[PDB]
């Protein structure tokens, strides 16, 4: 089957997914208006779409939210008639930026409908490869339903691979003051439930939008681009004849040696975004290196100083296999891997491309500097918790102080596990 | 869904609400009183019930004394659906106990029946907002009974209030402080949050910045309405942060019982529309965070912010906001250094009468001086002697009056303990 089901949870999740779906359709020559096809189909629809005999390619995804808003905007206005209505699942009240509400309160009833509807979708799949969930890490419902759903997925689908893509809050971009705690709870459960996750830091993206893209007054409408753009590239291998990680399982083999340390950084280029982006170079002598430059790091971590545990470097389009092979010669040695693993950057390419680009690429990097992301979040959390700020918004729903402590411990352990690999 | 039911109690409530709903309608494009609307913009259904070539405020009016029902029936006009006006057989003097303890029981049943109607007509309740003064026989008497009975029915629905605290402006050596403390107690016990509007503060602002020699109480209300509309507007003209009423509650109040908020706005609009200022973010912030513009008369410039947020209404450049904010953070620090405690949001819908509205809300430790003033008045009339005029038949035992004082002292002590600047 090789089928993948996406679960878009909460506002960030559904909004980014909406953009993802618009772009995947373009790649496959599908019309946003219910995904009929403009003639022949390019790419492999078997991964993300139900191939209706009627010519309707049904995106296989759920749109899940506690607030009956983003689901209606997308179902009725942005991708009207694209997503199948039975898969638009929503509650009545949102959470007030509180994980506890998203996880312990609203949603406890809804989860049976979420999982039943997921079952219905899974049931018509020939065979799943896995699930991909998208959400804000620290979102009330994002971390809330997101984590609750993940738990139930692991119980119902014990042998399928669970991936997630999620967005971290930052000092400048955040709609909540209690994030940092929603975030460690969210992270904790993911450590316990996911097989692999890609984490994007809105801090990074800002910085990129602000200085590398040249866009002042940054807004979420642009940030969501760069997120969806990276996502459509990362998941691209699953849509085409190619090599390397052509299956979620192969990704796990290559990207997560040892347990728990499965937090990957996203690297993506070019950021054409919407600028004319005329390109006098696009040369592979730059692109291959660009994917190891801070300018394209959606994690806000310098890969220069740290130890790689894994790296999968994917190129697309017109790039010469030999030129890339030669390009890596000047990367290896700036990039170092742990002495306890098989080493080297694994790379390859698929000769297809998104509209507007002859050549492009991305990388999934697992390296010890991910610890710094966690360190920032934990520091904020530790201060919040120790003096009791905002505890009541959690305690009121039953989110005990003991769960705060539990998440504190597990997330701290991740950091410790990565730090010890530095030398 | 995420809709708001507003409950308007007592004459002070009616007078503020009148100004409020007229201004809000104008901002959305809806003809106040009557005239339907024209090309309505903004998330109208949060506050209005669209009927069909008609919109009404999703609101409840409580007039214990029947003598004032015409202030809504005729003066507010046909804008507020008259079936939502609830009134009693008689009124109350300015004795909290009359409005609060076993009085108007039949009226109260009807009050809640009407609240329930506005709720059943709403897909989901994003919260409730109450508007009342704190010293009134109905205003806080019923206002407090209503606050409590609402929570009993809707324990998970936040109630936000905008309450007006009295000031004995002309030698009012009366029992009112008794009303004020008893309602303060109930606000602590049952509200999720509230804005503290102190008439004395506002008086000084009208006198000093609006240049009004002797504002009538009804003119003061214009400043109040300006604040109320611009604060409320964060939820109707969508901006850069995805806010709701429940979310505002989470972000501005880190502890139970420390939910009393200050409010400040700029530019103030002169009632006569006599002049306009250059709408510079820096200038606007300078006014908003100045002591001179604070509705609490507390001088927050000497305190510490437990939580805070700022909304800019209209088109302002990010590049100017950031410098204005840098100046503010250099002057007013935050409690426990919570790095996430200060939020800024923007939306393009400018207010009528200016290019930019700037609204600040915050939870600041100098707010205690409001409650300390109430306590002092209470003590002088209570610990010195039992001044209260035998409020015992449907009244309070000394212990109940002492309970209120005790709760108030606790809230004062807690703000003082959080901000010891160590
Ligand atoms: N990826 C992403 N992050 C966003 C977006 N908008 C805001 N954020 C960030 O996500 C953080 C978590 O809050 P949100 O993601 O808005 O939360 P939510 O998904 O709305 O969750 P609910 O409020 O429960 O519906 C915010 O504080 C911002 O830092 C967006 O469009 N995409
Ligand atoms: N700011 C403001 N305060 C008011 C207004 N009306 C009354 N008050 C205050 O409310 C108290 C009197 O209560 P009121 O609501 O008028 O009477 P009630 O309906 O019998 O409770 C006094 O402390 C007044 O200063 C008003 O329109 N604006």
């Amino acid at each position: 089957g090789r089928e993948v089901i996406m679960l878009h949870v909460g506002q960030a999740g559904i909004q980014v997914g909406a953009m993802y779906w618009k772009q995947i359709c373009a790649e496959h020559n599908l019309d946003h208006n219910g995904a009929p096809i403009g003639g022949d189909i390019k790419g492999d629809p078997d991964c993300f779409f139900m191939k209706a005999s009627g010519g309707k390619y049904v995106p296989r995804a759920l749109l899940i939210d506690l607030e009956p808003k983003v689901v209606r905007q997308v179902g009725n206005e942005q991708l009207p008639s694209f997503f199948d209505p039975k898969n638009l699942i929503h509650g009545l009240y949102g959470g007030a930026n509180s994980f506890a509400k998203g996880y312990l309160g609203e949603g406890r009833d809804m989860i049976d409908n979420i999982m039943e509807q997921l079952k219905k979708e899974v049931a018509k799949c020939e065979s799943l490869q896995g699930f991909i969930m998208t959400h804000a890490v620290g979102g009330g419902s994002g971390g809330g339903l997101g984590c609750l759903i993940m738990e139930k997925i692991k119980e119902e689908y014990p042998k399928k691979i669970l991936w997630s893509y999620s967005i971290l809050p930052s000092p400048l971009l955040s709609d909540a003051v209690v994030e940092p705690y929603n975030a460690i709870l969210s992270l904790d459960k993911m450590i316990q439930y996911t097989d692999e996750t890609v984490v994007i830091d809105n801090h990074a993206l800002f910085q990129i939008v602000t200085k590398n893209m040249g866009i002042d007054d940054p807004i979420y409408d642009d940030l969501n681009h760069v997120i969806s753009q990276a996502l459509s590239d990362i998941t691209a291998s699953l849509r085409f004849k190619g090599s390397l990680n052509t299956d979620m399982k192969e990704f796990l083999v290559n990207l997560v040696p040892y347990p728990r340390s499965h937090f990957l950084m996203a690297s993506f280029a070019p950021m054409a975004t919407a600028e004319d982006r005329q390109y006098a170079k696009l040369t592979t002598s730059n692109l291959a290196n660009a994917l190891f430059e801070e300018n394209y790091m959606m994690a806000a971590v310098d890969v220069t100083k740290g130890t790689f545990l894994a790296c999968s470097l994917l190129f697309r389009g017109e790039n010469t296999a030999q030129d890339i092979t030669n390009a890596l010669l000047d990367i290896k040695g700036r990039i170092k891997f742990s002495s306890f693993i098989p080493t080297g950057i694994k790379y390859g390419m698929t000769g297809t491309a998104p509209e507007g680009l002859e050549r492009s690429g991305s990388a999934l990097i697992n390296h010890t500097g991910v610890a710094e992301i966690f360190n920032r979040i934990l520091a904020q959390f530790n201060l919040m918790f120790d003096k009791g700020a905002f505890l009541n918004w959690y305690e009121i729903e039953g989110m005990s102080k003991d769960d705060f402590a539990g998440a504190r411990d597990n997330v701290q352990k991740l950091s410790d596990e990565y730090k010890r690999d530095e030398e | 869904a995420g809709e708001i039911v507003c409950i308007q109690v007592g004459q002070a409530g009616n007078q503020i609400a009148g100004a409020f709903w007229q201004k809000i309608c104008a901002e959305h494009g809806i003809d106040p009183v009557n005239g339907k609307a024209i090309d309505v913009v903004g998330d109208t259904d949060i506050f209005f019930n669209t009927i069909g070539d008609k919109y009404i405020p999703r609101a409840v009016v409580v007039d214990l004394e029947p003598a004032v029902v015409e202030n809504i029936r005729e003066k507010f006009g046909t804008l507020f659906d008259p079936k939502s006006i609830v009134s009693g057989a008689d009124g109350a003097g300015n004795n909290f106990a009359i409005g609060f303890n076993e009085h108007g029981a039949e009226t109260l049943e009807k009050v809640m029946q009407v609240v329930e109607q506005r709720v059943s007509e709403t897909e989901s309740i994003g919260g409730f907002i109450l508007t009342h003064s704190c010293g009134g026989g109905t205003g806080s008497g019923f206002g407090s009974k209503i606050l409590k009975t609402i929570r009993e029915r809707y324990p998970k629905v936040p109630i936000f209030t905008f309450s007006i605290f009295p000031s004995p402006k002309i030698s009012e050596t009366v029992v009112e402080p008794y009303n004020a403390i008893m309602t303060l107690s109930n606000l602590i016990k049952y509200a999720s949050c509230s804005i503290v509007l102190d008439n004395e503060a506002l008086f000084s602002i009208a006198e000093k910045k609006l240049e009004v020699e002797n504002p009538s109480l009804e003119d003061l209300n214009l400043i109040i309405a300006q604040v109320l509309t611009n604060v409320t507007a964060s939820l109707r003209f969508s901006g850069t942060l995805n806010l709701d009423l429940g979310k505002l509650v989470t972000n501005l109040v880190p502890f139970s019982n420390l939910h009393f908020l200050m409010a400040s706005t700029a530019p103030l609009v002169l009632a006569g529309k006599e002049s306009y200022e250059k709408m510079t973010a820096k200038e606007l912030s300078a006014q908003v965070f100045g002591d001179e513009y604070i509705c609490a008369a507390c001088k927050p410039t000497t305190g510490r912010y437990l939580a805070a947020s700022v909304l800019f209404r209209g088109a302002v450049k990010t590049s100017d906001v950031n410098e204005a904010m840098a100046t503010v953070k250099e002057q007013n620090s935050f409690v426990n250094w919570i790095p996430t405690g200060f939020k800024i949001s923007k939306s393009e819908t400018s207010p009528k009468d200016s290019a930019l509205g700037v609204i600040m809300l915050g939870n600041n430790s100098e707010i205690v001086s409001v409650f300390e003033r109430i306590g002092a008045n209470f003590d002088r009339l209570w610990s010195r002697k039992a001044f209260a005029h035998w409020f015992t038949d449907s009244g309070f035992e000394e212990k109940d009056l002492d309970d209120a004082r005790a709760l108030v002292q606790k809230v004062i002590d807690d703000y003082r303990k959080l901000t010891e600047d160590a």
